[PDB]
């Protein structure tokens, strides 16, 4: 369940993003194989600006990418970057809230115990205590 | 002995693909030529995806192993589409396509939006424990599992001291001590081979603890029983013949201490006892021994004339918590008797006895059970005065309880 | 299914006992992608030779012209042993005693001032 | 050209404006070159419009690669520190220089110890091989090839 | 600097894809979240790609609106040079 | 195919797939098997019966295949038993010649030892005053070091990764048990401090310019307290990190991954410094030298490269394996590199001249773990057959076989004294072997009669809760550390 969820939370958000862009277009009720196709092209697109803008900045001896490394990355994917300020200011756009995180409930209960036998001198104090 | 073969994909699947593309009239030698080439590439990749399984230290080939095995053979990991130019996605895995054989092949586009997203699991943390203490593996939860000679007890003195501390903590002088001792009972792996002495301490305790009706002593022992049951390591159905008559006694017995006031707890003593009773009939089940035996004792407790009303209330609760069908088949032909008992308590002036309190509790519990028993097997039509055909006990208030249940179902 | 039960026998003949259920579904998706790019190129080669029937030499051509580009391999042993002996002949350089953090030249490292935009 | 909205059409049209914002092979030795490889297949003579078609095909192969390495050889000639729309975030080189100065102080202490022991006794763009290697592992051809693998050692 | 101005405006802008999900697939490829606005521009670029494919597919559906079928994605991605594949094996 | 020995099933399955010529023309492992010669060590008492059945014209065709494709290396001695031949075969182009295992190997430790190399043989780096300060507190740990033996069995402290839903693929611990690195499948390296001392980065260059050097505190002055965590995540690999290696001065983490790069992460700035791009293919392992300047990385391209953290290009290419170089381990004197591989051979490589000086064959699966004895005399290797084979290095002879484990043995380490070899595998067990009784005896037949003594050399087996033992480490006070992601499976 949790290992599936690690991958699935981030894929299901991608699928909801795809469904929302399809609705904005005009499509209501799409084919099932056409949604897992388009959300596979969406994950492969975020993973390709991840690998290529990291490659363009590290070619210039840097470690984190600036704006000038992505506007050359998107050019090498054929994007026509200038049309993006008009796309961001739509009136039809939605906002998909991010997948819920189990980290907020990170720790239910933490406690200590006594009567554990002492550490021998080949075990330092920072190792866990000997049990009951 | 090794009868290893060479299995290829069927050729009658390759002609279906060819004629659904525009390439008709293909020969069999042309079609067999396709299915040994592609069956080699599947065998070449699955042998190459097994390298990433071993390197990642897993025994299960995940879906991402084929994405790296394809990228290793200079083929794009993309499965759904193929980009001739290759510039929009260059050897970038899109994680495959979540498709099934038994799928619907058409969904509504607002069904995918309105479903709740799955919970992102916890991040990776580093906890340390002990596999071995100077050669011996500890039993912590991070680990898997002519004169005759003077004999020794089968418990150690650490184990006997542990038993004494756990039993003196489980009699509830301090609440934090109880709660740890209850969790210690609930998850000690080595609590077998001490379990006869725990079962005997429980059984013997309730029987000399109902001589004077000491409610805490009993509420603590029932919590000890509940903590004994949910422990997964120990084998309990050798000891359930002592456990079950102890809980029946908590539910079907009279209270020697003050009748009112703690009757609220007494209902919970009968609530905790009926919970553990139906949990014991859920487990340990063989043919016609345990569940039917306690069902028969509960029914002859019910049909017995002129009962103690404490015993009556406890047995009513016990028969009530037995599940879906049990109240569907048993509480049905008895509403008139319940109503007559309520009417007798009402008429007789006697108020200083416990009969009136017992009657009110029994009627409330029976009315709640009857409400869903009704919500479950009929529509909610005519909820005003049709229940007057069932002596008019809960009537419109029963209908309101059914409506609240329907609202909870709508929320679900 | 028909073609999905043969895929569980290709894995079991390779000794793969444990696998995810999505493993069969995407090896079939690759096998379908591979045969609809051999046969797509086979009728391109048939129209080049001007024959109305795509026969077995067209699929023999489309396999070996797709395997010449798609499925590559590591470099061969006579190529690896030639670049080894060309590299292993050069003697090891001496080390300067207090040069500092030993790194390549700065155009080969990832240590630059690493700028970012001003928030305004 | 077969695709009207093709994605490599928008690449090399926006790449040229990024470089604006900062072969013709010899016909006589090529015609002998095609014919010798033709002996291994039985292609004994060649059409007279082919040796100039391969020369036009070799030009558009290298011009697609000269333009590709020019837009990454000008990627390194963008100085951020002249602009003041950008802010510095992490300079590891300067921290390394301070560490080197501390190492030199340690070396000076060692030298003092040795002395005590003695007493007791118009921007121009140059394309490197990195810019060519960077434009080889990205394209699908020459990504797993013996010409890029050997280029890692040149 | 039109795009530098846009990225500077991208603070206070929430994109359709969350930054916990766009940043997850960027961390998977080595891209680390130094600046939120850069993650948001990458998210908007991916959104524009999917949206443009979807709008072309809708023009094809209107020509042959409503349901999106694989036979609408097939000519829509064909001008992009992308040959989409039917499942055909389930 | 069915009369072939059971240990050869994997190769037999790859061959059953190979039916065409062009299928084999791009395999590059059977392409190198067809051009090489099988070595086939046989005795002279059995070779006389073989050559009296092949020199006759009745079988001049199978004799023609033998003298074309097979070497035959003849030793004068007893014919080996079947359970001794089973112990030393299993590789492709396997059971190599004794003329390869007769070169002089300097298997001794540096500082007299006649087996020790000179200090100026390999140009090793200087020992700084901060590195000399490390060995002062290292011998304070050696004071509390217990003698383990077969009686005082060590305590094992398992450092399990609890959630780990990104798959953990690489662990390393520093030489003093202070840091634990984790290479994960989500392309991250994560450093954990295990001592009660948080991971701090050094201050920025503006903060270092205002402070002065020459101060006694200096390092303490430089630490930034604004950045202080029990966990630092390192981003920059575009693929699952498969190798992880600390430097002995506790800076300079190394990591290799599927994307074909080896990365040098600083542990003072906690950024990436260099990306070493020599492989185009998944680098399966990397390790720093025990003196900390050179490092070796083995990848899918069937070589192992020797780097120096100063050049963008390698110095030595170890290019004799026929399959993937799975493991790469340095000798304790760092003049020799052992590279286990997927063609079931372990090979020692001299850092001078790049020559293979030893070839160790006898594993039935790909080798997934190597370790050296602290003497430098011995080498323990583990593979997917669950066998731990103990090799001599001076004699080039296997000296023992430990066959207790069931699944792939993925981690080996000897004790700090050398008293116990610890083995961790995918059967979720940490087995301890007596590494003194296994080396009690120290040829021209090129083999020794192995004892079948595994039962007497097992001091104990400890089972993990559903947790494959990815790493094994020995504290300098002889305490076993082990790290593995808990996988419920």
């Amino acid at each position: 369940n949790p290992a599936d969820n690690y991958h699935l939370a981030r894929r299901r958000t991608l699928q909801v993003v795809v469904s929302s862009l399809l609705t904005e277009a005009g499509f209501e009720s799409a084919e099932k194989a056409s949604v897992e196709t388009l959300t596979e092209m969406l994950q492969s697109y975020i993973s390709e600006i991840g690998r290529s803008a990291k490659s363009y900045c590290e070619h210039t001896a840097r470690t984190q990418p600036t704006l000038s490394d992505i506007v050359v990355t998107l050019v090498e994917m054929g994007f026509n970057v200038d049309t993006l300020p008009a796309y961001a200011k739509r009136s039809q756009r939605m906002v998909i809230t991010a997948p819920p995180v189990t980290n907020q409930p990170v720790t239910p209960k933490a406690l200590t115990a006594g009567q554990n036998r002492p550490h021998p001198p080949h075990i330092p104090s920072h190792f866990p205590e000997f049990p009951d | 002995k090794l009868k290893l073969s060479n299995t290829v994909l069927p050729s009658e699947s390759m002609k279906v693909v060819a004629e659904s593309m525009g390439i008709a009239q293909i020969q069999e030698e042309t079609c067999q030529l396709l299915t040994d080439e592609v069956s080699y590439r599947i065998k070449e990749i699955a042998q190459d995806a097994l390298k990433f399984m071993h390197m990642g230290k897993r025994q299960k080939l995940t879906t991402s192993d084929i994405d790296y095995a394809l990228k290793l053979k200079n083929v794009e990991p993309l499965y759904g589409f193929h980009a001739q130019e290759f510039i929009p996605f260059r050897f970038a895995s899109g994680g495959g396509r979540e498709l099934y054989f038994y799928e619907e092949k058409e969904v509504d586009l607002s069904d995918i939006i309105n479903t709740p997203l799955p919970r992102v699991p916890l991040d990776v943390c580093l906890k340390a424990h002990w596999l071995s203490i100077e050669g011996c593996q500890p039993a912590i939860p991070e680990n898997p599992p002519r004169l005759k000679p003077r004999s020794i007890h089968e418990l150690s003195v650490e184990q006997q001291l542990y038993y004494k501390e756990i039993t003196e903590a489980c009699v509830g002088s301090c609440e934090a001590k109880r709660a740890e001792a209850l969790q210690s009972i609930a998850t000690d792996p080595g609590l077998y081979q001490m379990l006869p002495r725990f079962s005997t301490f429980i059984s013997e305790g309730v029987r000399v603890n109902v001589v004077q009706n000491n409610l805490a002593l009993l509420i603590y022992l029932m919590r000890m029983v509940k903590a004994l049951m949910d422990n997964p390591t120990l084998y309990l159905e050798k000891y359930v013949h002592e456990l079950i008559p102890a809980v029946m006694t908590c539910i079907v017995s009279r209270q020697l201490c003050l009748r009112p006031d703690v009757d609220n707890h007494w209902a919970l003593r009968d609530f905790a006892a009926r919970l553990v009773a139906q949990i014991c009939k859920h487990f340990s089940t063989t043919t016609n021994n345990i569940q039917s035996r306690i069902t028969k004792t509960f029914t002859k407790s019910w049909v017995d004339e002129k009962t103690p009303w404490t015993t009556r209330y406890g047995s009513i609760a016990g028969l009530a918590e037995l599940g879906h069908d049990v109240i569907k088949t048993l509480i049905l032909p008895r509403l008139q008797q319940e109503g007559e008992r309520i009417r007798s308590v009402l008429d007789g002036p006697v108020l200083s006895n416990i009969d009136r309190i017992g009657a009110d509790h029994v009627q409330s519990l029976l009315l709640k059970h009857c409400a869903p028993v009704l919500a479950k097997l009929r529509p909610p039509p005519d909820n005003q005065d049709a229940y007057r055909a069932e002596f008019g006990s809960l009537g419109p208030l029963l209908c309101s309880q059914v409506v609240k249940a329907r609202a909870q179902a709508a929320l679900q | 299914p028909k073609d999905a039960q043969m895929m569980a026998q290709i894995l079991k003949d390779m000794g793969i006992t444990e696998y995810e259920p999505r493993v069969i579904n995407q090896m079939l998706e690759f096998a379908f992608r591979y045969v609809t790019t051999i046969l797509d190129d086979a009728k391109i080669y048939s129209s080049h030779a001007k024959k109305a029937t795509v026969d077995a030499d067209d699929v023999r051509l489309a396999i070996q012209c797709r395997a010449d580009q798609s499925f590559t391999s590591p470099p061969p042993r006579d190529f690896l042993l030639d670049i080894a002996r060309q590299r292993n002949q050069t003697p090891l350089p001496l080390i300067k005693p207090y040069s500092g953090p030993r790194l390549p030249p700065d155009r080969y490292c990832l240590t630059a001032p690493n700028y970012r935009l001003k928030s305004l | 050209v077969a695709s009207m909205a093709g994605v490599n059409l928008s690449e090399e049209s926006a790449r040229i404006l990024a470089t604006n914002s900062e072969t013709f092979l010899l016909q006589a030795p090529l015609q002998r070159r095609i014919l010798e490889i033709g002996k291994k297949h039985g292609i004994t003579e060649l059409h007279p419009d082919v040796v100039s078609y391969v020369s036009h095909a070799t030009q558009q192969r290298l011009q697609n690669l000269v333009e590709k390495i020019s837009e990454t050889a000008q990627q390194k000639n963008f100085s951020y520190k002249d602009d003041d729309r950008y802010e510095q975030a992490s300079d590891v080189r300067a921290q390394l220089k301070f560490f080197e100065q501390l190492d030199q102080i340690e070396k000076q202490r060692k030298d003092e110890q040795e002395r005590e022991i003695l007493m007791r006794a118009q921007r121009i763009t140059r394309v490197n091989l990195r810019d060519l290697i960077f434009c080889l592992e990205n394209e699908r051809e020459t990504s797993h090839s013996l010409l890029l693998y050997k280029a890692f050692l040149k | 600097t039109p795009l530098v101005d846009f990225l500077m405006q991208l603070e206070d802008y929430t994109p359709t894809i969350p930054d916990a999900v766009t940043g997850y697939y960027l961390n998977r490829a080595g891209f680390e979240a130094s600046d939120p606005r850069i993650i948001r521009l990458i998210s908007l670029a991916a959104q524009k790609f999917i949206s443009d494919i979807a709008n072309d597919a809708l023009q094809h559906c209107k020509m042959k609106k409503y349901t999106l079928t694989m036979e609408d994605l097939t000519p829509a991605l064909s001008e992009y040079g992308i040959n989409v594949k039917k499942p055909h094996y389930f | 195919h069915g009369d072939q020995e059971c240990y050869y099933q994997d190769d037999l399955r790859v061959l059953s797939s190979l039916t065409k010529k062009e299928h084999m023309k791009g395999n590059e492992t059977m392409l190198d098997f067809r051009t090489s010669k099988f070595v086939l060590r046989i005795s002279r008492d059995s070779y006389q019966l073989l050559k009296r059945h092949l020199q006759e014209k009745q079988n001049n065709q199978i004799w023609n295949i033998v003298q074309e494709h097979l070497y035959i290396d003849i030793f004068d001695g007893m014919p080996r038993s079947k359970q001794q031949i089973d112990a030393m075969v299993g590789s492709l182009a396997g059971e190599a010649k004794r003329e390869a295992n007769k070169s002089k190997v300097f298997f001794g430790l540096l500082k007299q030892d006649p087996n020790a190399p000179p200090q100026n043989r390999i140009p090793l780096p200087e020992l700084k005053d901060s590195d000399k300060l490390d060995k002062i507190m290292n011998m304070k740990e050696t004071t509390k070091r217990v003698r383990l033996g077969p009686d005082c069995l060590p305590s094992i402290c398992f450092y399990t990764f609890l959630n780990a839903y990104q798959g953990l693929t690489a662990v390393d611990v520093t030489d003093d048990s202070s840091l634990i690195a984790g290479g994960f499948a989500d392309s991250t390296v994560r450093v954990w401090s295990v001592t009660p001392k948080k991971l701090r980065s050094v201050k920025q260059a503006s903060d270092l310019s205002l402070i002065d050097k020459e101060s006694d505190d200096v390092l303490e002055r430089i630490m930034d307290e604004k950045t202080a965590s029990e966990l630092k995540i390192l981003y920059g690999h575009s693929g699952p990190v498969y190798g992880a290696s600390f430097s002995p001065d506790r800076n300079y983490l190394l990591s290799s991954s599927e994307d074909g790069t080896v990365r040098l992460w600083s542990l003072q700035t906690f950024t990436c410094l260099v990306g070493y791009k020599g492989h185009n293919y998944p680098v399966w392992d990397t390790q720093f030298s025990p003196y900390g300047y050179y490092f070796v990385s083995g990848g899918h391209d069937r070589v192992a490269r020797l780097w120096a953290t100063d050049h963008y290009q390698p110095l030595r290419i170890f290019a004799g394996h026929l399959a993937d170089v799975n493991c790469t381990r340095f000798h304790p004197n760092s003049n020799y590199v052992a590279t286990g591989s997927a063609d079931r051979t372990v090979r020692l490589w001299d850092v001078l001249n790049g020559n293979c000086v030893r070839i160790f064959t006898g594993h039935k699966g790909p080798i997934h773990s190597l370790t050296f004895s602290p003497n430098g005399r011995f080498l323990a290797t583990g593979a997917t057959d669950g066998r731990v084979l103990l090799w001599d290095i001076g004699h080039g002879l296997m000296v023992g076989e430990l066959k207790g484990h069931t699944d792939t043995v993925c981690s080996l380490r000897f004790s700090r004294d050398g008293e116990i070899l610890a083995s961790g595998s995918m059967d979720n067990t940490v087995r301890l072997w007596d590494a003194i009784k296994a080396f009690e005896d120290l040829t021209a037949t090129g083999h020794i009669n192995l004892p079948e003594n595994s039962q007497e050399l097992l001091l104990g087996t400890y089972m993990t809760k559903s947790t494959p033992v990815v790493h094994l480490h020995f504290t300098r006070r002889n305490l076993v550390l082990a790290a593995g992601a808990y996988s419920p499976q």
